[PDB]
């Protein structure tokens, strides 16, 4: 999910 | 062979998008906090600061021929502000998911937006911002869209699906699809701007930057050395260099004739996210942005 959010 | 000087650094919240104005000495920044800012990097004085939304604003460009900035945010909306009046002049939901990238046609009233909804969309501001076309076929988030500056009837999309697709306005499917071998996806795509080479360039979380000949479809070179995700890589418009930026905290300047690294810069702002070129360059980071002069 980090890829979507950062 | 490159005298890199510092022009303006500003501390702020994380900068996700950045762009130079073509005729005023300004940069636009779009922040993780929902704010967008215009700074005069010569006087180092703010021209505008606007709280646009509560969500990240990842994409931002000047449309200077209309005295506009255009921005796209994680609340799914495209917004346009007139920077002379400060007022919001357009606001619509563009995609049912995050907007990653906005590109503006250099001579026609067209905007492209690329989205986590797996599409690119084309909007016409002289047709009441009509959706003129949707470009479908990618399999993951569309991270970057760029017009071909030598023929802006075509444009490229870079996607986490590991492809670049090159499209033409008015055509249903891509002119072609490039399978990059960057198996962690494509974060960015840029075109070489001058007529001597039909080249493009891609950056990936796989730590590589690849140069492509879009006529032969071959990989010309692979630039390695970054130690974490490569956020972007671009050809400089007037100098024979490539500039990349990474979550490793560095900017790297590469020789565009030899494909070897020339300089590694850690400007002390943590992770790098975004880039613009005017021989000014500017990059946005976790802790603010910097504008640098090269010559």
């Amino acid at each position: 999910e980090a890829k979507k959010l950062v | 062979k490159l005298d890199i000087k510092k022009t303006f650094s500003n501390r702020s919240d994380r900068v996700k998008g950045i762009d130079f104005h073509p005729t005023e000495p300004w940069v636009l920044t779009t922040l993780y906090s929902g704010r967008v800012e215009i700074w005069n990097y010569e006087t180092q004085v703010e021209v505008r600061s606007i709280q646009v939304t509560e969500t990240p604003v990842r994409a931002g460009k000047f449309i200077a021929r209309k005295n506009w900035i255009i921005v796209g945010s994680d609340d799914f909306r495209i917004r346009v502000f007139n920077y002379n009046t400060g007022e919001k002049v357009v606001d619509f939901e563009a995609h049912p998911d995050y907007i990653r990238s906005i590109a503006v046609h250099p001579t026609k009233p067209y905007v492209l937006s690329g989205s986590d909804d797996l599409t690119v969309k084309l909007w016409n501001w002289e047709n009441n911002w009509a959706l003129e076309q949707t470009f479908e076929g990618h399999e993951h988030f569309v991270m970057c869209v760029a017009f071909n500056p030598k023929d802006p009837s075509t444009f490229a999309s870079g996607c986490l699906d590991r492809t670049v697709k090159v499209w033409s306005l008015g055509q249903s499917t891509p002119n072609f699809t490039l399978t990059t071998g960057q198996e962690r996806g494509v974060n960015y795509v840029d075109y070489y701007p001058l007529p001597d080479k039909p080249y493009m360039i891609t950056a990936s979380d796989d730590l590589t930057i690849k140069i492509w000949d879009y006529q032969t479809k071959s990989c010309v070179a692979t630039l390695e050395g970054h130690m974490s995700n490569v956020s972007f890589a671009v050809f400089h418009p007037t100098l024979p260099i490539i500039i990349s930026g990474s979550e490793d905290g560095t900017l790297k300047i590469w020789n565009s004739s030899t494909y070897k690294v020339e300089k590694t810069l850690n400007v002390g702002l943590e992770r790098s996210w975004c880039i613009a070129t005017h021989n000014y360059i500017a990059s946005g980071f976790d802790n603010g942005f910097t504008v640098l002069s090269l010559g």
